[PDB]
């Protein structure tokens, strides 16, 4: 089975840096549309960045244009989300979330969702 | 089959009821006036019974017909939470009217559901019976059917059907999602009016009119994953709906679904609760079906042969909700614009149906002229 799983939370201090990860044990994410969507306490679910499966273009959503940068490794088969300048604003569970073939991220519909992983950016 | 029969039927009915009302919001059950119809089939004789059958195309009677109109009723109210959809269909008879030997168990045999005995001599009484009855067989949602002088001391036969729907997504709209945003009504004027949002990967086809239009259409599953909402919009703003209303079929519609694919879009939709009432008696004779509404022409003798019978009052009103909560990790991923390179806005007038996917019954058509 296709499991998503992330990894590269943790706690940090505003203005650093996280790097998240997202794999399939036994899979390769090279063809398929690879997002990060988030929820913080009591909020309804956010999309955050997509990659496509077909070309380069990525996406961001406007609260982290310019300081998030998602981006392949294709050798490990993995996704990272690399997320700088946070803020507490940040503080969410993460998803990966994939989709075999597509051009971006819908989220909702999408083949496969992970687990989450918590980032808390706090003093 | 009869669910293609009975959704048909309906469908023809809600054509005649549309072409009355072509620039206002119209909510109407085809499955709904159906049943009721087949009902009433079986308390008529005669040509009565004769004008019927023709425009339902089957007799109740027939082999195999009130099984298969039993297990499809039993069959639409499923998937459902009790506070999503509820209906009922329902022929009131003067109380001391007597009844052919036999008619009432028939009656009940073939539908599960009984003839209800009313004294409508006594006028407020009745209304107040028959107003209660579809009250608390709506989920109290249809409450006030009948108002102040609607019932006749000398009325001697109603029939009624009433359907409440308000059946959530299999991916709600997120609240975060609400705005407002213009919609561009039939008369060329605007209105700003509230809608929401979500991406998802939607079936979809593009649909080629006969007279060479494009419609979007989209289907919205319903979380039961029996039933889903069909959106039907022209692609080009000035096109009118009724032309393509006037071919509809349940066939038709499963031949939108069998072309569709999921596709990715940002899909905008009004909210919209509809609400309306139809007399159905001008639609009904239109199709031919004259003599039931005919005080001596009539012919009722299935039900009482004794007594000159005819149909005083046919009515169907049906209230649906669509986009008004669920929790907040069961409502879509909110996706902003940015992230959602095509999109659908249903920013213009559109008709819409909910249908029965594995029976292709249509429960429920209408147009949106004014969210």
């Amino acid at each position: 089975q296709v499991q998503l799983v992330e990894s590269g939370g943790g706690l940090v201090q505003p203005g650093g840096s996280l790097r998240l990860s997202c794999a399939a044990s036994g899979f390769s994410l090279d063809n398929y549309a690879i997002g990060w969507f988030r929820q913080a306490p009591g909020k309804e679910r956010e999309g955050v960045s997509c990659i496509s499966s077909s070309d380069g273009s990525t996406y961001y959503t406007d609260s982290v244009e310019g300081r998030f940068t998602i981006s392949r490794d294709n050798a490990k088969n993995t996704v990272y989300l690399q997320m700088n300048s946070l803020k507490p604003d940040d503080t969410a569970v993460y998803y990966c979330a994939a989709d075999y073939g597509s051009s971006w991220c819908t989220f909702n519909g999408m083949d496969y969702w992970g687990q989450g992983t918590q980032v808390t950016v706090s003093s | 089959y009869v669910a293609h029969l009975a959704s048909d039927f309906g469908v023809r009915v809600f054509q005649q009821v549309a072409q009355a009302s072509k620039d206002r919001n119209v909510v109407f059950s085809p499955y709904g006036v159906a049943s009721v119809l087949a009902m009433l089939q079986l308390t008529t004789g005669g040509e009565t019974q004769q004008q019927i059958q023709a425009a339902m195309g089957f007799k109740i009677d027939d082999k195999g017909m009130a099984p298969a109109l039993r297990h499809l009723y039993k069959e639409l109210m499923g998937p459902w939470n009790k506070d999503e959809i509820s209906t009922t269909d329902a022929i009131f008879v003067q109380r001391d009217l007597k009844l052919v030997q036999g008619f009432m168990p028939h009656f009940f045999r073939l539908f599960r559901s009984t003839v209800k005995q009313v004294d409508f001599s006594e006028v407020e009484r009745a209304r107040f019976i028959i107003n209660d009855w579809v009250k608390t067989h709506t989920k109290g949602m249809i409450s006030n059917l009948l108002g102040k002088g609607a019932v006749d001391q000398l009325t001697r036969l109603v029939l009624v059907n009433a359907l409440y729907f308000n059946g959530q997504f299999k991916t709600p709209f997120p609240d975060s999602s609400t705005h407002r945003r213009l919609f561009h009504k039939s008369d060329g004027s605007t209105v700003s009016v509230p809608m929401m949002a979500q991406t998802n990967k939607f079936n979809y086809t593009e649909f080629t009119t006969p007279d060479g239009h494009y419609y979007d259409i989209l289907e919205l599953p319903y979380h039961g994953d029996t039933l889903s909402m069909f959106i039907a919009a022209p692609y080009e703003k000035e096109v009118p709906l009724s032309a393509l209303t006037n071919i509809l079929s349940a066939q038709l519609i499963s031949h939108w679904k069998g072309n569709m694919t999921r596709l990715p879009r940002l899909l905008v939709l009004p909210k919209f609760s509809l609400e309306t009432e139809v007399d159905l008696r001008k639609p009904l004779e239109n199709l031919g079906m004259t003599d039931m509404f005919r005080q001596f022409q009539a012919d009722f003798t299935s039900l009482s042969d004794q007594e000159p019978l005819h149909v005083a009052q046919a009515l169907q009103k049906v209230k649906i909700e669509v986009n008004e909560t669920v929790a907040s990790s069961s409502t879509a991923v909110i996706v902003s614009a940015r992230m959602a390179p095509e999109e659908i806005i249903m920013d213009r007038p559109f008709l819409f149906v909910v249908r029965h996917n594995p029976t292709g019954t249509v429960l429920f058509m209408g147009q949106v002229m004014e969210p």
